[PDB]
RNA sequence: CAAGGAACUCUGCAAAUUAACCCCGUAAGUUAGCGAGAAGGGGUGCUUAUGUAAAAGUAAGCCGCAGUGAAGAACGAGGGG
RNA sequence: AGCGAAAUUCCUAGUCGGGUAAAUUCCGUCCCGCUUGAAUGGUGUAACCAUCUCUUGACUGUCUCGGCUAUAGACUCGGUG
RNA sequence: ACCUCGAUGUCGACUCAUCUCAUCCUCGAGCUGAAGCAGGUUCGAAGGGUUCGGCUGUUCGCCGAUUAAAGAGAUACGUGAGUUGGGUUCAAACCGUCGUGAGACAGGUUGGUCCCUAUCUAUUGUGCCCGUAGGAAGAUUGAAGAGUGUUGCUUCUAGUACGAGAGGACCGAAGCGAGGACACCUCUUAUGCUCCAGUUGUAGCGCCAGCUGCACCGCUGGGUAGUAACGUGUCUAUUAGAUAAACGCUGAAAGCAUCUAAGUGUGAAACUAUCUCAAAGAUUAAUCUUCCCAUUUCGCAAGAAAGUAAGAGCCGUCAAAGACGAUGACGUUGAUAGGUUACAGGUGUAAGCAUAGUGAUAUGUUGAGCUGAGUAAUACUAAUUGCUCGAGGACU
């Protein structure tokens, strides 16, 4: 529908409170030194010990 | 007290042939002798109550403090525990089994919570009516109708406490009563009751004992195939 | 605890029958009915073909028709229901095992048995 | 809304299962969408089950998800997972292909998963 | 399901041919007809030597319906015509020759009239 | 999409039915043009043969629950102003 | 003159009939036509009307009587906005 | 003509109802020109619900059949930022009339365009944060609450009473249903797009065969789980109290009489508990139980660095869940999911081969082959050999 009257800038602060995000998971790669993220792949590109992926 | 109360899982539904040539819709229930752990007096503790324990598992699994507290009462570690109001039928450290309790001709109390479903419609909670299509129906046409009351300062300008309005059905405890018992299977110990039970496939179910209708026991009886050639 | 989903078989099995004829689309057979009333127990006679065989337990069920004063009932049966006899006299040639059709088609409704 | 793109019909599944089917065996791996992987990998060993008993009907069958890729072609791709890859897990039950994910995109953040096979 | 403005048939000799529901006997919109339910019908045609014509309005009982209904022995029996016996006021059916199967949901309320002149009972 | 076939509605809006081919059959009205493709019918698959130039037609057998099997095909009648 | 409670009526839901389960609209009829009424034409009229209205044949999800199936949405995530 | 003409969309109907009794009913009682039966009047009682059609655009109105019962009314003659419009209510007009004239009719008739992507409040669910005086984990009662209590028919009690004959019971029990509310897919269906069988046209896979693409999922016939129903299963009770209209016992003022003035009773689906579900944000933040810890050294006069080992959170597997979040189960100490295998079920006699048959086709291989989601084993694969918050019972 269509506002009535303005909206106010608390009203904007407490609405956008609850539209923030929070932070991400993260982890080491014992082989390839590298702080990623926890259950992804590593810049390596071995996820666990096993790298398919190309290295470049 | 007099009406006792039992934990099961209902595992499926079936229909069994019955005396006098009606087909009845039965349901089975996996049923343990569930473990007692705790009582509680109508006079000392204020109420009595019976705190109940299934589905015991491998300590491992189980919390620190839980199986603490069971170490302590000395029984086996479950992971379910509940309660039943009122039932005093028993003592302490005792395992119930519902064939010695219950009766093969009482008429019992069923509830179970009930299946989850979601966000629900008015129509389909309410059981409201769908509007039509032809004359010109506009793209809303299936709704939850009207909700309002009064226009005008002085008449109600207010929406009402507990109005119709859709939300969510399912997972709550339902009612349903004059249940019969059929079947024991004690081998593999299970408990046929007729009718059906609510909620979805796999649920904990108490088998509770009618209040209308608690001192009525009447028999139904099997059949037997007798042909051979 | 510990789930089957066989366990209602062997719960079944208190109700079970021990000749089991065998039907799939085409069975001329005569079905009879022990119809209990306060005294004399009446044996129907009931005659057809079955249609499609459906079970998954003590949930089979097949299909029955019968033609009389022009009119056509058909019925469904319960295999494993207690005060019924079936005996069998034609096995028919059918090429699905689901049909359903001689809810339409007219008089000649018959088929050819299996040679 | 109303009159658009034929959307994501279940034809447009077969289509998709088949063609990254075709794709990972040709090559052996294949950075994909999630879900999409999710729900080949079923369709990928039920054809590697069922390619492993080497019948004229069970080849048949397994042309029928199957069209040609840029390296070979349907005869001699199946020809090749015949020789190499039936033979290779013939007996081990079960397990026959692994996928891992991988980073979000940079785009849209969509999920990549890589999935190949090997012992 | 069958309920009214349903034109159907008639398993009596009675000089009738076509035969119309007005109205289903029940409280609270009862709307519905179930076999054995005592109903009211209207001839809608009729051969000109019967003992009915067109436009009376009578109170007939449903023997036969297309869908049927389960029986409380466990079994369900389909018909494949719908049609009624009418009922003369009392007891006694209108008609004196009852042809074709009928309901057996119907024995225990009467009516057994019909069934003693019925040619068979299902 | 079970089951009724207009009970909702100001209206059978819409929806639904029919559908093409060939060959049957088609009232009244009347200005003798029409009505009219009125209405109301049937059937259309495969194989072989008869077959003419292909195609119709016919005979015989067979498959299938149904065969312009899929798509492209007027639902009518009456009466009043 | 014709015709008529009809695109013509105020007393009217006028009399009655015809069909219709039950008919202010449907068809006919009575004629008192508050003021029909004759080239602002009128009385009937065949075909026809993307015309108005009524009854009826088949037909059904408009209704008892709702539910499903997949999408494009909404919803969530990422990008402008 | 007072809000209101720098807008209060101006009749319903469709769905949706809410509320009062100046009761429609079943409920109870009183009285009768109340033989019974059927009645009629009045009071209390609003707990529940109270039809389908025909005409008309419809209210109203009448007609037809029901039904225990067709209520009275209001809520902007209820309700369009829910639907749309039958016409009054823009012209286009047509007919009758009025007026010399254009035009005019609360005269009739034909067709005649309905916008809005919810900001606040309130509502149904749903979450994050904190909280309730150490933390966590469970189990709790429940002040305030919510839903809910409809009855019909038949038979017997019994043609007993009433009565004269006909007519013809109330108290109660039983059985059978209607409507509504409460769940399920075991019987029944209906759907059932990675399921099965068939089939046509065309494009193809080099020819045939066998398969795929499109033709509504091409179509046809079904069908796994699932989803619901027109289907089953359950229910409308019953108990206790205060009672209301009411009838009282006793019994005075008012020596008799009197239900009241002392005491006290029975009495309605009305009321309260009992019937069923939630419910400690109920700040009055309530109860019980269990577990974890309580740890050298100081202040602007003091608890500063190991910050659990309890746990929770991050992440993943998923689904009895699921708008997302949450919810529920599982993460090498695991069968959580996926896979394989096996089973059930369903489709229905696979391909291929031989024979009969020059030919469609049929037979045997065969209850063969295939099967998305059902069922169980099975670490074969993926849920990692991970990270963050988080342990001093303060005070009188």
């Amino acid at each position: 529908a269509v506002q009535q009257r303005r909206s106010s800038k608390h009203r904007r602060d407490k609405r956008r409170s609850h539209d923030a995000l929070t932070a991400q998971a993260l982890s080491v790669c014992q082989k390839c030194g590298k702080k990623k993220l926890f259950h992804r792949v590593c810049s390596c590109g071995m996820y666990g010990d096993l790298r398919v992926k190309k290295a470049y | 007290m007099e009406i006792r109360g039992i934990f099961g899982v209902k595992v499926g539904m079936s229909q069994v042939f019955t005396t006098n040539n009606e087909r009845l819709p039965i349901t089975v229930i996996y049923c343990e002798p569930n473990q007692v752990a705790g009582v509680k007096t109508e006079a000392k503790d204020k109420y009595s109550a019976t705190l109940l324990s299934f589905d015991t598992v491998e300590n491992k699994k189980l919390n620190k403090p839980q199986q603490g507290f069971f170490e302590k009462n000395n029984l086996k570690p479950t992971k379910h525990l509940q309660e039943i109001r009122n039932m005093t039928g028993f003592e302490m450290g005792q395992q119930i089994t519902p064939q010695n309790l219950f009766q093969v001709g009482e008429y019992v109390d069923v509830s179970a919570i009930s299946k989850g479903r979601g966000f629900t419609g008015a129509i389909k909670r309410w059981n409201f009516k769908i509007g039509p299509l032809g004359h010109g129906a506009g793209y809303p046409h299936r709704f939850q109708g009207s909700v309002q009351a009064g226009r005008g300062g002085a008449s109600a300008q207010r929406v009402f406490k507990g109005k119709k309005m859709s939300g969510h059905y399912g997972h709550e405890k339902v009612t349903v009563q004059n249940l019969r018992i059929v079947g024991f299977d004690e081998a593999n110990m299970l408990v046929l009751v007729s009718g059906a039970i609510a909620g979805p496939e796999g649920g904990v179910v108490l088998i509770r004992t009618a209040k209308k209708k608690p001192g009525v026991v009447k028999p139904i009886e099997l059949a037997v195939q007798t042909e051979k050639a | 605890k510990i789930n089957k989903q066989a366990l209602i078989d062997l719960v079944e099995q208190k109700q079970l029958k021990a000749y089991v004829p065998e039907f799939s689309a085409g069975d001329e057979v005569n079905v009879a009915i022990k119809l209990k009333e306060k005294e004399k127990v009446r044996i129907q006679n009931f005659t057809g073909t079955v249609l499609r065989r459906r079970g998954k337990g003590i949930s089979e069920t097949f299909i029955v028709r019968k033609t009389t004063d022009g009119i056509p009932i058909e019925k469904n049966f319960q295999i494993h229901n207690p005060n019924i006899s079936i005996e069998l006299k034609r096995r028919g040639k059918v090429r699905r095992a689901y049909i359903s059709y001689m809810r339409e088609r007219s008089g000649k409704a018959a088929k050819i048995k299996e040679r | 809304s109303y009159i658009n793109k034929p959307g994501k019909t279940s034809a447009w599944r077969v289509m998709t299962v088949r063609q990254q089917v075709s794709a990972v065996l040709a090559y052996g791996k294949i950075e994909t969408t999630l879900k999409k992987a999710k729900n080949t990998q079923k369709r990928l060993d039920k054809l590697i089950t069922l390619a492993k008993v080497d019948n004229f009907n069970n080849r048949r069958q397994v042309k029928k998800w199957l069209l040609n890729t840029n390296l070979f072609d349907v005869d001699q791709l199946m020809d090749h997972l015949f020789s190499k890859v039936a033979p290779k897990y013939e007996k081990t039950p079960g397990g026959y292909s692994r996928v891992l994910k991988l980073g979000p995109r940079r785009g849209d953040a969509t999920e990549m998963a890589i999935l190949q096979l090997t012992d | 399901m069958v309920s009214f403005m349903t034109r159907l048939n008639v398993a009596d000799n009675t000089g009738a041919k076509q035969v119309g529901i007005i109205k289903v006997l029940g409280s609270t919109r009862k709307r519905y007809a179930f076999l054995g339910d005592v109903v009211v019908v209207s001839v809608k045609d009729a051969i000109p030597s019967g003992m009915v014509k067109k436009g009376q309005v009578l109170r007939a009982v449903i023997v036969r319906t297309k869908k049927g209904q389960q029986r409380k022995d466990g079994t369900h029996l389909k018909f494949d015509d719908n049609a009624c016996v009418l009922i003369k006021e009392d007891k006694s059916p209108r008609g004196t020759r009852i042809f074709g199967p009928v309901a057996r949901e119907l024995r225990e309320r009467g009516y057994n009239k019909i069934l003693s002149l019925a040619v068979e009972v299902v």
